[PDB]
């Protein structure tokens, strides 16, 4: 069950920030 | 005038609103974190104070004054 946080932007493309 | 968008996934350019025109950038790490630098949030804003943030809201009163990549070679 990936519960997955609010993540948010990096410098271009880190994926979603959190890991 | 315009500003770089708030950075969704493509870095490209937006307007800014009538009363915003200046480029802000938030940011929590301000060094080097690795993979993408830093979280760099862009922005479009209305003011611009400064007095040591240790992590705050920068910007700079232009157009697309944020570009975060300016990778350029000569």
């Amino acid at each position: 069950i990936p519960g997955k946080r609010t993540e948010s932007f990096y410098e271009c493309c880190k994926e979603p920030y959190p890991d | 005038i315009v500003c770089h968008t708030t950075a969704t996934s493509p870095i490209s350019a937006v307007t800014c609103p009538p009363g915003e025109n200046l480029c802000y950038r938030k940011m929590w790490c301000d060094a080097f974190c690795s993979s993408r630098g830093k979280v760099v949030e862009l922005g479009c804003a209305a003011t611009c104070p400064s007095k040591k943030p240790y992590e705050e809201v920068t910007c700079c009163s232009t157009d697309k004054c944020n570009p975060h990549p300016k990778q350029r070679p000569g």
